[PDB]
């Protein structure tokens, strides 16, 4: 039906469109890392 | 220090700082609603952002609130697997 | 021609024995029941190549069989004792650690006092008093034929204990509920011993409640004993039934003899107190040696081909089948058995070896001499009898597989003493 | 045993309501429903990664059903598929 | 429509995840005192544990 | 007839001069053996490997095995378990798999000689490669005892290293063993400093609502509140107080210790709450060497001289 997912950019772009900053964020629970993904 | 005069916390994180804590800690049964109850949770992405859509967002970029994706509609929204059924693992 | 099969000895059972539970929801896949001179027995009609995951072969429902729980809150699962009944004060007075067989006996007892019961038409299949090989059913001859004075004291106290019990119960100011179960003290005596020889603890899960309890279970009782089992018992929670499953991976030919396994990892000393049964190829027999000499362990099992951890002791077929047809059970509990000493990788010398396999030896020979009988005159009078009691018989292959577990571990250390020297 | 009901059972075997059986049958030995769904998906995909045109008879998911159903005793058809011989 | 709307977003993240939670407490169920009727009775006990 | 009568003096004072670590003794003996007309056997040779593996020689040893295995004569297990035991203690891991491969072309057994590979590179202080070999040896279908199973982890959370940790505890559960409060505590610790509490409160969640086996016990407890209690990102002081109030369990023997004490006073004084600090000071006091575990080394903002300042500033001098 939309067609990282379509949706999310749609709406990350559309909240920093307003000043609102978002990140996804994934935890890695073997070494203890954050990894963003864009 | 532990608490503010005006707080919606849980039952049994009351009860428990209740056993726990000394200081004089007063709380009284607050009956939430269908709408009130759901306006208050540990998520601002879906469960939050249904109704007004203007300041649960707004005092969740002030805060800086971390949501930790544990419900069925955020990962809707998001658009990855949602845990329930063949997607919860474990 | 006819095939030769350890199966083609036997003749059909009576058509009946499964027609009785056929007409319930029991089913029997790929399976003969065979009958014989030592009793029923499960048989194969069917290649099972070996196969990725296990195949059912018993489906026995829930409601063909008796069960009484672990634990403190006797709940009987198939009801069949309605509430007021005075036969719960009698299974509720016992100990709830020690004694229970007893309240088996007993609900056996009941269901055989009662209408639209399996146990009323499954209760002519059951051996009788004169064709069973419990020592309970046995008199104060054999076991002071057993020459085992420690077996002959604990079947005294338990048979004691069971007439105690069935005069402290049964006495004459009993209602007549409960004297019409077992009239003469003998019934009460063949009820334990059913019940002793034939029960199985399965972890069972009904609903949402997840308890382990003593079943009584109809057409799985027949199944054989063997230290290396082809089945085991799975209990089914979505549908009440129990399940036998060969093993994944075993090939099992037609007119294989389908066997599972009672008491794993237990002396042979408990199957004759408590199955009156008796093996061989027992792993798992002691043989206790006052002797301070001591073998090297290693190079024992390097030998005679025993690869494994101290735990799972196996032959290796691979490394050497034909030359190595001794390696057996009797071989493995030897192994078990016997003192050995093991510092490192320290290579062993073999004069020490040599002098400690005569005094193992020697050892042997005084223990084996302390028996007032010899090997061959038992494998004589064994076959002397043609058809004599079932204890009697049971308590002369007792004495003669200990005799052969004796001589089997001087065999195998002689093998050892000359072999180590290639 | 009623004389007249080979034609349901022919019925039964070409509609294809083995099948349906067949499900109910293996979900009898699982707990959750859900892990045997994906027990059932990972064993189909690593049997289409090994041979892509040959994963079976027609499908995938039909022949790891096939061959769960005949290592239990069950004599079943190549993923489920019998053609009609009376087909001109 | 509405009114399953909300009651849907009310509660989501109810998912059953735990065999035991490990509680000793239960609620008293009975029929001289909660349920007057029989069959409100037998409703309120069908599947409960 | 006299074959074995002059086998028994060929092979026992061989084994005699290879019992002390000599292998010129062992090698002599070997010719003269093989001068006389009989071939040797394997029985012999080990003497002449056990010999180099005593004295450590690796390449003595390989020679010896090369040796043996040109006549056509398949080693012992012994010998190959001696050969993977030097290997191992030498921290050769890569040159051990090459023994276990001949094991197995050979049609032997390679668990025991895993094992034995495993325990004795953790033994030599090898952790990378052992946590290799045995991720190797646990995808083959070849399970471990429970003492290694409990060794690894133990060793791997005590250097630090989650992630091997993690993988073991999934085979072993996948093995058939399950894990226990002793596990879930050793992975709680390497967790415990990442800077995250959410997920050191997953695995306390998992274990509180979980089997009875893996109940958690004042360990676990303290690790949950050190981690509640040593977090960058937010309040964190109802977690704490939540979680107290949960350790409040008489019959479960979820008693505290020293450093429950220690921690809960360092919590209660970081967030300026000094009534709930000195009563547990007290209670910390009244255990031997509470003031030394307080002030751990100094290392994080000095609980001690915090909660000492905290006294000084509200003027409670009798505290003090």
């Amino acid at each position: 039906k939309s067609d990282a997912p379509e949706s999310f950019r749609l709406l990350v772009r559309e909240l920093r469109s307003l000043a609102l900053e978002l990140n996804h964020f994934l935890v890695s629970e073997k070494n203890f890392q954050i990894n963003r993904k864009e | 220090n532990v608490f503010s005069p005006g707080e919606l916390i849980g039952l049994l994180r009351a009860e428990r700082m209740g056993r726990a804590l000394e200081e004089a800690i007063c709380y009284r049964v607050v009956l939430l609603g269908i709408t009130r109850a759901s306006l208050n949770t540990q998520s601002f992405i879906s469960e939050a952002s249904f109704q007004e859509t203007a300041r649960v967002l707004a005092k969740a970029a002030l805060r800086g609130r971390i949501d930790w994706l544990k419900g069925l509609k955020e990962n809707v929204v998001l658009g990855g697997v949602i845990p329930v059924g063949t997607g919860f693992k474990g | 021609q006819p095939h030769d099969t350890p199966a083609s000895q036997l003749e059909l059972a009576d058509p009946d024995f499964y027609k009785i539970g056929y007409v319930r929801s029991f089913r029997a896949y790929g399976i003969e029941f065979r009958e014989g001179p030592d009793g029923y027995g499960v048989f194969a009609s069917r290649d099972v190549e070996p196969l990725r995951r296990a195949r059912v072969i018993m489906e026995i429902p829930l409601e063909l069989m008796l069960t009484i729980s672990k634990k403190l809150p006797w709940m009987f699962f198939p009801d069949i004792i309605p509430v007021g009944h005075p036969i719960f004060d009698i299974i509720n007075s016992t100990n709830p650690e020690t004694d229970s067989d007893l309240r088996l006996a007993c609900l056996l007892l009941y269901a055989f006092d009662c209408k639209d019961n399996f146990w009323q038409l499954y209760g002519d299949f059951l051996p009788s008093d004169d064709e069973c090989t419990s020592f309970l059913l046995a008199t104060e001859e054999d076991l002071l034929e057993l020459q085992d004075e420690k077996l002959a004291s604990t079947m005294r106290e338990q048979q004691q204990r069971a007439l105690e019990f069935w005069e402290k119960n049964w006495h004459s100011a009993v209602p007549l509920k409960i004297k019409r179960l077992a009239r003469d003290p003998e019934r009460f005596i063949w009820a334990m011993c059913i019940a002793q020889s034939r029960s199985i603890n399965l972890q069972m899960r009904i609903g949402a409640l997840v308890q382990d309890a003593n079943l009584l279970v109809p057409y799985a009782d027949m199944m054989n004993h063997s230290f290396q089992p082809n089945c085991f018992f799975h209990w089914r929670f979505k549908d009440r039934m129990l399940e036998v499953m060969i093993n994944a991976g075993q090939r099992i030919r037609k007119g294989d003899e389908m066997t599972v396994d009672y008491m794993a990892g237990q002396k042979n000393n408990f199957f004759m107190q408590r199955y009156g049964f008796s093996s061989p190829v027992n792993p798992w027999d002691v043989i206790h040696f006052t002797g301070d000499a001591k073998i090297h362990l290693d190079t024992f099992l390097s030998v005679f081909n025993i690869s494994g951890l101290p735990g799972e002791y196996y032959h290796n077929s691979r490394l050497s089948n034909d030359g190595d047809s001794f390696v057996d059970g009797a071989i493995i509990a030897a192994a078990r058995t016997l003192p050995t000493w093991s510092d490192g990788d320290l290579p062993p010398i073999p004069s020490l070896e040599r002098k400690a396999v005569k005094e193992l030896q020697e050892e042997c020979h005084q223990m084996l001499a302390e028996f007032p009988t010899t090997s061959d005159e038992d494998q004589k009078i064994l076959d002397s009898m043609p058809d004599c009691r079932r204890t009697l018989e049971a308590a002369i292959k007792y004495r003669l597989h200990r005799k052969l577990l004796i001589e089997k571990v001087i065999q195998a250390l002689d093998i050892y003493q000359d072999r180590i020297l290639f | 045993r009623i004389p007249f009901l080979e034609e349901q059972v022919r019925k039964i075997r070409d509609g294809g309501k083995l099948l349906t059986m067949d499900i109910h049958r293996l979900l009898l030995n699982e707990d959750n429903r859900f892990d045997f769904v994906n027990e059932i998906a990972a064993e189909a995909k690593q049997y289409v990664e090994n041979n892509r045109d040959e994963y079976g008879a027609k499908k995938a998911i039909l022949h790891v059903l096939s061959n769960r159903m005949n290592d239990a005793g069950v004599y079943r058809a190549e993923a489920y598929m019998e053609s009609d011989p009376f087909k001109p | 429509g509405y009114l399953t709307r909300r009651l849907v977003e009310v509660v989501q993240h109810i998912v059953v995840r735990r065999t035991d939670c490990g509680t000793a407490r239960g609620i008293s169920v009975s029929p001289r005192n909660g349920m007057m009727p029989e069959r409100i009775f037998i409703q309120t006990l069908i599947g409960r544990v | 007839g006299t074959e074995k009568v002059l086998r028994l003096v060929f092979m026992e004072e061989l084994m005699e001069r290879a019992r002390n670590a000599d292998s010129k003794g062992v090698s002599q003996v070997i010719y003269d053996m093989i001068a006389a007309g009989l071939s040797p056997g394997p029985r012999s040779f080990h003497g002449f490997v056990v010999s180099h593996v005593l004295n450590r020689d690796n390449d003595g040893a390989m020679h010896a095995l090369r040796r043996e295995l040109s006549e056509g004569l398949r080693p012992l297990h012994e010998t190959f378990l001696a050969l993977v035991r030097l290997f191992g203690a030498k921290g050769l891991a890569t040159r051990g798999l090459e023994i276990l491969a001949a094991m197995e072309k050979l049609k032997y057994d390679i668990r025991q000689a895993w094992l034995v590979l495993v325990e004795e590179l953790v033994r030599s202080n090898h952790l990378e490669d052992a946590n290799k070999v045995f991720l190797k040896g646990a995808e083959g279908g070849l399970r471990a005892t429970d003492e290694i199973y409990d060794l690894l982890i133990e060793q791997d959370c005590k250097v630090g290293d989650h992630s091997n940790a993690l993988t073991i505890a999934y085979e072993m559960e996948a093995a058939g063993r399950m894990a226990t409060t002793f596990h879930f505590n050793c992975l709680l610790s390497v967790q415990a400093t990442c800077g995250i509490p959410e997920i050191a409160f997953a695995t306390f969640e998992n274990m509180e609502y979980g089997e009875d086996h893996m109940k958690p016990d004042t360990e676990t407890y303290n690790w949950v509140i050190q981690a509640y209690t040593r977090a960058e990102s937010y309040d964190r002081v109802q977690d704490v107080a939540e979680l107290l109030g949960m350790m409040v369990e008489d019959h479960k023997r979820v008693q505290p210790n020293v450093r429950t004490y220690a921690l809960l006073v360092e919590c209660f004084t970081k967030y300026c709450v000094v009534r709930e600090a000195i009563r547990h000071f007290r209670g910390l006091k009244n255990f031997e060497g509470g003031t030394q575990v307080l002030y751990n080394d100094g290392k994080y903002g000095d609980p001690l001289s915090l909660y000492l300042r905290a006294l000084c500033r509200e003027g409670r001098i009798v505290e003090l």
